[PDB]
């Protein structure tokens, strides 16, 4: 079905263009205007850079692999592409985790947040969160620790065509945990605390001036966590599942869920960079 | 009182002679035209002459 | 009592009639045939960062390089515009400030604020040289007549000439109904004018200590004052979105600078060298450059995060820098 | 020659000093005490303890307060403060300002002017109702009717949701709640949730007002942060 292949290529190109355009728009809005330079906005810049490098590097190569059904480049470039993919995904998710933690500290400790977070501290934590992401991605892939003992996998690793992912229990479990599961629980806990604080504040307001003339909080939390959980949870669930059981799931569903995780990066600039200052800057640029 | 301090001030402020507005406008125009050659904001400045760039 | 009130009204009517008779033809008619200056484009050559809060006032040095800026952080910073680096940093006993000035000798820096005292700092020596007191309100603006005597625009509706060595008011000028919010010195030290929060703007003579002329064209309060470079005219800023120019010899307003797009006040006004471009810092986020003679918005300066509160052109007219409520200065050219 | 090196060293020293100053400045919070002279602002300031400054710290948080002393254009200086403390004499309904209008009405006019000021749009105001005991004495005993001085009192009733203080008379509770509701109706009419009002009934005997100020500042900062991220 050449029509199906053409449509898949068209939609892949559309996703590439959308991700690149949104990410470069966000990053140039941060760079050009000194008003947007804020301690919390450095995390947004880091997330934008991670999503941008992911969209520029692995989305086009992945789309080419999907369309051509083979890896045209070298064997080492396949490992480099896989490492870039893992690094980008881990860095992006950990950056969402860092943003959630920063917001939590902003609300739960109103007085100490002013001095606890500084520009130097923001730079240090951004460097650390980028370094930890690289260690889980580049170190195992380059040092061949993620290599499995499966017969067909090891057979095709020498082959130039085989660039499909293959991993054993250890690397799969560790990478999945570190990349997604710890950020997930951290973000859900901090957002539950923030929701509790918002509900307490709303109750105080109602008791204060309710006689005179939580939908917004729930809607915002759904727009924040929903676009991330719905896009990444299935992929990591099936990751652990198929690593646990070889014949549990097929490869097409795994690739589709991985691509859902990829396209998640498009929603992040809209999910987070939606401040009225951001809108004004975008209108000025347009 | 306060009324005297203001009435006397108005009396002493309206006695000054007034030049015609045409002469004042001509003087301002002449000054601007004469000194426009030395204005660095009004006219673009060369890169060598510009100290900020 | 009431009999003297009628005499004042008659005198005011006579003054208004004389001013109306003097106005044979408006400045707009005479300048009609002159060529427009065209569009004036300016760019921020250097942005001076380091301030912790909003800047209210700035004053260029005697030369074209040194600056001084006062902010609510409690620190005065003297910059070097030619290399965009700080030279001195002076703390304050009072956190809130409203004005600053730079001596023509280049050795003294005067700072005021909500604290009624006026502080003078010895740049060439940063200890407080003298703390002038006696005003019963905030100091809107201070200027250096010389290295030995200054003048201040207090909030008690009384501008007073000070003496640094003596530390006491040599002369006090009174008569303004409202608080004085701006002040500027003529090229000669003999005369100066001050704009008050009432509509009227008064001209004061230092030698005699008595006001000579009063201009009441505006309807709102005055916020900015600046003489024409020759010293025979001056323009004012108002919160009613109107900038107006007055002639001392003609004793009447000449032109008004207004536009339907602007409904915000003016916080700072200064004249470019040769008096052709009127630079006014508006209460909105941008700055508008007005033609002095044609009342045409030749250029617009934009790029400030918050309201522009200060504006000044160098003595040699080399460049202009604006001090906004954002913590960053910006030098234009 | 060496002028560039000297200027670079001076910049380094000044930048380090200014970084320390920025840290200590962001560490502290400012407060403005804006109240009538007859409202006993001085005694409340002393209770917490040209322009008078007061420094007090609670829970290792440094609060810094300024007391000033006409159309006021010095307000524009205070466009960036954590909160504005308003002290109003709740017992000043009967008294008339010298040369006459009700002092409480003058306080209401001042509150309306401050609340609707363009520069103070984003700043929350903390309301203190000073001299509560005098108000209680006036309402409980004396030939003074709130309705005659304030016409809206006749129609006003004590709200059901209102919680009176322990061992409090009904008439004084109604009077104090009407006084509070006047300010609250002035406040809630305008504003888009950026800034709120926090009325408080206090007296010279009460010594817990500093804790109230601390809690209200915490609530103000929390509300600002929550509305910034669009969860409030
Ligand atoms: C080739 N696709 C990879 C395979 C496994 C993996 C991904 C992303 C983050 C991780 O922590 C992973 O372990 C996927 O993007």
């Amino acid at each position: 079905d050449e029509v199906w292949v053409v449509g898949m290529g068209i939609v892949m190109s559309l996703i590439v263009l959308a991700i690149v355009f949104g990410n470069v728009l966000v990053i140039t809005a941060i760079a050009k205007f000194e008003r947007l330079q804020t301690v919390t906005n450095y995390f947004i810049t880091s997330l934008a850079c991670a999503d941008l490098v992911m969209g520029l590097a692995v989305v086009p190569f992945g789309a080419a692999h999907i369309l051509t059904k083979t890896w045209t480049f070298g064997n080492f470039w396949c490992e480099f592409w896989t490492s870039i993919d893992v690094l980008c995904v881990t860095a992006s998710i950990e950056t969402l985790c860092v943003i959630a933690v920063d917001r939590y500290f902003a609300i739960t400790s109103p007085f100490k947040y002013q001095s606890l977070l500084t520009k130097n501290k923001a730079r240090v934590i951004i460097l650390m969160v980028w370094i930890v992401s690289g260690l889980t991605s580049f170190l195992p892939i380059q040092m061949h620790w993620y290599r499995a003992t499966h017969q067909e996998a090891i057979n095709c690793y020498a082959e130039e065509t085989c660039c499909d992912f293959f991993t054993n229990q250890a690397y799969a479990i560790a990478s999945s945990i570190v990349s997604f599961y710890v950020p997930l629980v951290i973000m859900v806990f901090v957002y539950s605390r923030v929701f509790q604080e918002a509900k307490r504040q709303l109750q105080k307001i109602d008791k204060s001036e309710g006689r005179f003339h939580e939908h917004k909080a729930l809607k915002t939390l759904g727009i924040i966590m929903g676009t991330f959980t719905l896009c990444w949870l299935p992929f990591f669930i099936v990751n652990i599942v198929h690593v646990i059981q070889d014949n549990l799931i097929r490869k097409e569903v795994y690739i589709l869920l991985n691509w859902i995780g990829y396209v998640n990066s498009g929603f992040n600039p809209l999910i987070y960079c939606r401040s009225p200052d951001f809108r004004i800057a975008f209108q000025e640029l347009l | 009182a306060q009324a005297r301090k203001l009435v006397e001030q108005l009396k002493m402020e309206a006695n000054i002679d007034r030049i015609k507005v045409s002469k004042a406008a001509a003087d301002l125009m002449a000054y601007c035209e004469a000194h426009a050659k030395e204005d660095p904001l009004l006219t673009p400045v060369p890169a060598s002459e510009n100290p900020f760039r | 009592l009431d009999q003297l009130r009628q005499e004042a009204e008659q005198l005011k009517n006579q003054i208004r009639d004389a001013r109306k008779a003097c106005a044979d033809a408006t400045l707009s008619q005479i300048t009609n045939n002159i060529d427009p200056v065209g569009r004036i484009q300016m760019r921020t050559r250097r942005t001076l960062r380091g301030h912790l809060a909003k800047i209210y006032a700035m004053h260029w040095g005697t030369d074209s390089r040194l600056l001084v800026s006062a902010s609510q952080d409690g620190k005065l910073i003297i910059w070097d515009s030619y290399t965009t680096n700080k030279v001195h940093a002076i703390p304050l006993r009072s956190s809130w400030v409203m004005t600053c000035a730079y001596a023509p000798s280049g050795n003294y820096v005067a700072c005021g604020g909500l604290d009624n005292i006026c502080s003078i700092y010895n740049l060439k020596t940063v200890r407080v040289s003298r703390e002038l007191a006696g005003h019963t309100g905030y100091l809107s603006c201070c200027r250096f007549l010389d290295d030995n005597q200054i003048v201040t625009s207090s909030g008690d509706t009384t501008c007073a000439l000070w003496d640094i060595e003596t530390g006491q008011q040599t002369t006090t000028f009174t008569g303004h109904t409202g608080d004085v919010m701006s002040l500027s010195l003529a090229p000669d030290t003999r005369l100066f004018v001050s704009g008050a929060c009432d509509a009227s703007a008064k001209l004061w003579d230092v030698r005699e200590g008595m006001c000579r002329q009063t201009f009441t064209g505006h309807e709102s309060d005055i916020n900015a004052i600046c003489f024409f470079p020759n010293g025979n005219a001056f323009a004012t800023g108002s919160d009613d979105a109107t900038c107006r120019l007055f002639d001392l010899r003609a004793d009447q307003e000449l032109m008004t600078y207004s536009h339907d797009n602007i409904i915000c006040g003016i916080t700072s006004v200064s004249f470019s060298k040769s008096g052709r471009l009127l630079l006014a810092g508006y209460d909105d986020f941008n700055c508008n450059v007005w033609d002095a003679l044609k009342a045409d918005r030749a250029g617009v300066l934009a790029g400030h995060d918050n309201r522009v509160s200060c504006l000044g052109v160098t003595d040699d007219g080399m460049a202009v820098a604006t001090g906004s409520w954002d913590s960053f200065l910006k030098i234009w050219n | 020659r060496n002028e560039e090196k000297a200027q670079r060293e001076a910049n380094k020293k000044i930048e380090k000093q200014l970084q320390k100053d920025k840290q200590v400045y962001r560490a502290t919070h400012r407060l403005l005490l804006l109240g009538a002279g007859e409202s006993g602002k001085s005694t409340i300031v002393k209770q917490m303890r040209g322009i008078f400054e007061t420094k007090f710290q609670v829970d290792k948080v440094n609060f810094h307060m300024f007391d000033v002393g006409e159309r006021r254009k010095w307000i524009q200086c205070f466009n960036d403060v954590t909160a504005i403390i308003f002290v109003v004499a709740s017992s000043s309904y009967n008294m008339v300002i010298r040369e006459q209008t009700n002092r409480l009405q003058e306080a209401l006019n001042l509150f309306k002017s401050i609340w609707n000021n363009r520069w103070l749009r984003t700043i929350s105001v903390i309301l203190f109702l000073n001299k509560q005991d005098l108000l209680a004495e006036k309402v409980l005993a004396g030939k003074s009717k709130i309705e005659d001085y304030f016409p809206e009192f006749a129609r006003y009733t004590t709200p059901e949701d209102a919680t009176p203080e322990p061992g409090e008379d009904p008439r004084v509770t109604r009077a104090k709640y009407f006084i509070r509701d006047e300010f609250l109706r002035i406040s809630t009419a305008s504003g888009d949730g950026r800034h709120y009002c926090y009325p408080h009934f206090t007296c010279a005997v009460d010594t817990e007002n500093i804790r109230r100020v601390f809690n209200d500042c915490r609530d103000i900062i929390q509300r600002m942060h929550l509305r910034q991220y669009e969860l409030l």
